[PDB]
RNA sequence: AACGGGGCCUUU
């Protein structure tokens, strides 16, 4: 109504974009989401190989 | 807002040396004070400086012997060909004899003769006398 | 496993492994002076003279581990200060310094603020002395034009380092090639 | 002196020299972050947890002690809020001066005030834009920035 | 007033001076270590309180907020470091 | 001996 759009085609145009791009930005923070849990998983792995051979190491010396 | 930081320091120093006083307290202190300083105390111009250490940009306190005319800043820092060092050296300093236009080269900071003979140059400083 | 030829790492040599050993023996008393000072260990050792009537004694270490070198320190350098004598125990840190890039030195990984030789020498002068907080600092700029770093140590407990001064100034002279002043409140 | 007033006032905080320590303390840095998340789970300003912990829990500074600074820990810990508190106190306020300018257009100061407030906070955004903490489009507006407080 | 050092000045002067205008800029503020009327378990306070602090349990008012150093509430011990 | 130019070592 504010005479965005000429025609029928150029309104569908504009939607189909538009859903082509928060669809595309969805994707993003999936992926760019993802590797956020693989360092606070892959990063908190390397907390269980230095801290379990120093538990192991103040018991294994007896 | 202090924009020279070097210039604030130099005034402070010309000033109570102007009128009488032996020691100075200035802030802060930039390592082109530091050099300058340098300069400065071993041509004579003046005394031995502390640094002091703040958790800041730290001070300094500089012992006035007397002797010291005038110790000054060119802002802004020129670019100084080398035969317009000679035309620099004519102008500010009292006599051709003595008296030091100090510059910043690439080699660092030095007087307007220490350059000469190294043949370096750079941008403009100060003075000392 | 080996307790005697573990606790180090190069080889060498007959004065480190001296030291070592006289960790092994402190390492037997009581059941926590043993496990607790278990996983605390040294890299090497230098021994430089001292100008009074003994010499220095620089143990490096790498640097998780001033975290539990200091809980104990002065309780070992109470001791380890007995079963050596003529010479000053030192606990110091072996922590690398990158220098300063331009072109013969180039192409980046940064260069963070620990690291950098000048910030790094403000942290042996915090590690010759370790207890006895810094109250304060300053620098004269001489008449020659050289320098001495007039270190402002604190008042409460200073006893334990109140004679080595020599030994803390000579272990920055034989490092920084440039000289050491120590200083109370009056 | 003052940006957008007279005064050159100098009142401050002076921080002590010492970059450990001190020794009275003994509290255990990992029990004081704690503390500050108990806080910040809770929703309190960074600002205003160093008011707490500082009074209350006697920590002199979180710099040292705990290694790290307030909200650079709660950014650390997954709390760090959408626009720092420097814009958002700005802004709430700059809000609560123009609801109180809807009523009253003939009251000139906060107008004025107003004007001062905004460049504040435009200055503010657009350094927070430069350093890249907040979106390159941002913008605060007028009659969208009553969301950013409700 | 003419020469002086200002390199080892007097803490005379130096202690009625400004915080920042001391050689070094100190803070002028302490920590109290507090317990309640009727408890033992101890508060480490802050000279200067913005805040009303509590010493846990039973809700107390250990001290009310002033412009400046803490008002502190009838009596408490207090000790300065 | 005042000064100038070119390289080593010092955690480079
Ligand atoms: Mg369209
Ligand atoms: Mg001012
Ligand atoms: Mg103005
Ligand atoms: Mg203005
Ligand atoms: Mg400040
Ligand atoms: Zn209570």
């Amino acid at each position: 109504k504010g005479n965005a759009f000429k025609h029928k085609r150029a309104l569908v145009e504009h939607i189909i974009q538009a859903k082509a791009d928060a669809q595309r930005e969805k994707a993003l923070n999936e992926e760019a989401e993802a590797r956020r849990l693989k360092n606070r998983a892959a990063r908190d792995r390397r907390a269980q190989r230095v801290a379990e051979k120093r538990d192991a190491l103040l018991k294994e010396d007896a | 807002t202090r924009s020279s930081v070097l210039a604030d320091a130099l005034n402070a120093i010309n000033n109570a040396e102007k009128t009488g006083k032996r020691q100075v307290l200035i802030r802060p202190s930039s390592k082109v004070i530091i050099k300058f300083l340098q300069v400065m105390q071993k041509h004579g111009y003046i005394g031995e400086f502390e640094y002091i250490d703040d958790h800041r940009s730290g001070k300094i306190v500089v012992q006035l012997n007397g002797r010291l005319n005038k110790c000054g800043v060119i802002s802004p820092r020129f670019n100084v060909k080398i035969g317009d060092i000679e035309k620099w050296t004519a102008n500010l300093l009292p006599a051709r004899q003595f008296g030091y236009v100090i510059l910043t080269t690439s080699a660092g900071i030095m007087d307007h003769e220490e350059a000469r003979r190294k043949h370096v140059s750079g941008k403009i400083l100060g003075f000392v006398y | 496993s080996a307790p005697q030829a573990k606790i180090l790492s190069q080889a060498p040599t007959e004065l480190e492994l001296q030291v070592a050993q006289a960790f092994v023996e402190l390492e037997n008393s009581s059941p926590e002076l043993k496990a607790e000072l278990r996983p605390l260990q040294f890299k090497s050792i230098r021994e430089i003279d001292v100008a009074g009537g003994k010499k220095a004694l620089a143990i490096f270490v790498p640097v998780p581990s001033l975290a539990g070198f200091h809980k104990v320190q002065t309780k070992l350098t109470r001791e380890l200060e007995k079963k050596f004598q003529d010479r000053h125990v030192i606990f110091l840190a072996e922590r690398r310094i990158l220098p300063k890039p331009s072109r013969t030195s180039r192409q980046v990984q940064k260069r963070p603020r620990s690291r950098t030789l000048t910030a790094v020498h403000d942290k042996i002068l915090e590690d010759l002395v370790f207890p006895t907080e810094i109250v304060g600092k300053r620098v004269r700029y001489l008449v020659g034009g050289n320098k001495i770093q007039k270190v402002l140590l604190d008042s409460k407990d200073v006893q334990q380092i109140d004679y080595k001064l020599e030994s803390f100034q000579a272990v920055y002279n034989k490092l920084t090639g440039k000289q050491i002043v120590f200083e109370i409140p009056s | 002196g003052r940006m957008h007033s007279a005064g050159k006032g100098i009142s401050s905080s002076a921080i002590p020299y010492s970059r450990n320590a001190p020794a009275w303390f003994k509290l255990s840095s990992e029990s004081v972050i704690e503390q500050i998340v108990k806080y910040a789970r809770k929703g309190l300003t960074p600002s205003q947890i160093g008011v707490l912990l500082r009074d209350a829990h006697g920590v002199t500074q979180a710099r040292v002690i705990t290694g790290n600074k307030i909200m650079r820990i709660l950014k650390s810990n997954g709390l760090a809020p959408e626009i720092p508190e420097d814009l958002y106190y700005l802004i709430k306020k700059a809000v609560s001066v123009r609801k109180h300018l809807e009523r009253n257009r003939k009251d000139k100061d906060a107008k004025f005030r107003l004007i001062l407030i905004e460049s504040r906070i435009h200055r503010l955004a657009r350094y927070y834009r430069t350093v890249a903490v907040l979106p390159p489009n941002w913008k605060y507006e007028s009659a969208t920035a009553s969301a950013l407080v409700n | 007033v003419l020469v002086q050092d200002l390199l080892h000045p007097t803490a005379a002067s130096e202690a009625r001076k400004h915080k920042l205008k001391t050689l070094v800029q100190g803070p002028r503020s302490y920590f109290l270590d507090v317990k309640c009327p009727g408890c033992l378990n101890i508060t480490t306070v802050f000279s200067h309180a913005q805040t009303a602090v509590t010493c846990e349990s039973c809700s107390t008012i250990l001290c009310t907020p002033t412009g400046g150093k803490a008002k502190l509430s009838e009596g408490t011990s207090f000790r300065r470091k």
